[PDB]
């Protein structure tokens, strides 16, 4: 699958 | 549990991946083949689920089936390191995703239970043309791969994984691509996502982003403004009469990387082909006539958990970006402009194929997020994010 990130 | 880094990796036993054809993490490949030979019988029984638990492929053409499938997701799939946000794919979406020209139907996987039949569990696989080094191969893309939340730590997903392939096998297709945000025997390469943002006011407020100590509001606001419009002379959104010319620009401009996508004109126009709040491509048509370069990206939303007044985040994803007459950072600078334009808070791209020339200048922030792509059943040696030109959803 996708993975969620968000910013550093 | 799962790993997200190479370090708490190293200290782990697969005891389910060591089963697989796949090369160890610790090893470094050598060879391009497959990791055993093509199987001559295939098991003829689907594997043995948890008692009270069945099979069940999902007809995504059932509009009531597809909607089960959106709820197990919303609920249950892919969220971030915090448990602060959650993907939230649409029915449409999913439909985009699930139904490109070959889907098989028992290749939407689900799993529920007997007595309530609640959509547990799910996995799927869609056919794809894969070009690796100097190999091209009919495999499968995996994705979608769901444990309800009630139902894990129990083995699910090894049986899910088993299953699949098993079903794969059927069909005489022996490898598969797919990504992940944990760390599994062995990834082929490793990509890191980038996040432009477009409405920093509402990133921040619900702590997407951070404003750090030595900005304030007033300057990240302007730090991220953008024109209104377009720059690019002759951007408009793909047509039908653009399938060809897109299809060609896409096979010529992914020959340079080592991981790529092989697509007929069909996939060309299933993959491409602008649905609004699905997927948004734009040509540039010049002053001949000519489509010289394209832009797209995808939407794909997600949930805000336990947040009283802000309930989503809209994402756009880069998708793919082909140029040949307009450099690459107009290029991309336009596709910001043209999400903000359409209401998205961010922009995310990942560091693969070329991308890594216009990060950093059109003000992307790098992520905490690395999604390894893996291949199962080849072995090949691993390479670096700008010769990865695959991009899923
Ligand atoms: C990921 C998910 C399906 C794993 O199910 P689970 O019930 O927690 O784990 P299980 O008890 O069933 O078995 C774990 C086995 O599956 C492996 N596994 C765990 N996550 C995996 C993943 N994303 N992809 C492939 N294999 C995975 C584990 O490594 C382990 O195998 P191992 O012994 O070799 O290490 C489940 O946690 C889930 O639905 N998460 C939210 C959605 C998600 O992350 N999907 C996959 C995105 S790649
Ligand atoms: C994200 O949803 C991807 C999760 C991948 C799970 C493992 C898939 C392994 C390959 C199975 C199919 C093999 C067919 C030959
Ligand atoms: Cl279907």
């Amino acid at each position: 699958g996708n993975c969620f990130s968000k910013p550093r | 549990g799962p790993a997200k880094t190479m370090e708490e990796a190293s200290k782990r036993s697969y005891q389910f991946w060591d089963t697989q054809p796949v090369p160890k993490l610790g090893e470094v490949v050598n060879t391009h083949g497959p990791v055993e030979p093509d199987k001559d019988n295939i098991r003829q029984e689907p594997y043995t689920l948890p008692q009270g638990f069945t099979w069940d492929a999902l007809d995504l053409g059932d509009r009531g089936v597809l909607k089960e499938l959106y709820t197990l997701l919303n609920e249950n799939y892919v969220e971030d390191d915090d448990n602060m946000f959650r993907f939230d794919y649409s029915p449409e979406f999913l439909l985009w995703a699930l139904r490109p020209p070959g889907w098989l139907p028992q290749w939407h996987c689900g799993v529920r239970v007997v007595s309530s039949r609640k959509l547990v569990g799910f996995i799927s696989a869609i056919p794809a043309n894969i070009h690796i080094y100097d190999t091209e191969k009919k495999m499968v893309e995996i994705n979608f791969l769901c444990v309800h939340k009630k139902l894990r730590s129990k083995r699910v997903a090894p049986v899910l994984i088993r299953e699949i392939t098993r079903r794969v096998h059927l069909e005489g297709i022996f490898q598969a691509v797919y990504t992940a945000g944990v760390v599994l025997p062995k990834p082929v390469g490793t990509c890191r996502y980038w996040h432009r943002s477009l409405n920093p006011r509402k990133l921040i407020e619900v702590k997407f982003s951070h404003l750090s100590r030595n900005m304030t509001m007033q300057r990240t606001m302007k730090l991220y403004r953008l024109p209104e419009t377009p720059k690019t002379a002759g951007l408009r959104p793909m047509e039908t009469k653009d399938i060809p010319v897109v299809h060609q620009l896409l096979t010529r401009y992914l020959k340079q990387f080592h991981l790529t996508p092989v697509m007929s004109q069909e996939e060309v126009e299933h993959w491409f082909y602008p649905q609004e709040n699905i997927i948004d491509t734009f040509v540039v048509e010049n002053a001949n006539g000519e489509v010289t370069d394209f832009l797209s990206f995808y939407t794909l939303p997600s949930t805000i958990m336990n947040h009283p007044t802000h309930k989503s985040l809209k994402a756009a994803y880069s998708f793919y970006n082909v140029h040949t007459q307009t450099p690459l950072l107009d290029l991309m600078s336009d596709a910001l402009v043209l999400a903000k334009m359409k209401g998205f808070d961010v922009f995310n791209a990942l560091d693969l194929m070329e991308n890594k020339t216009f990060l950093e200048k059109l003000k992307f922030g790098i992520g905490d997020g690395n999604l390894q792509y893996y291949l199962y059943n080849w072995k090949c040696p691993s390479m670096g994010a700008e010769k990865v030109g695959l991009v899923l959803q």
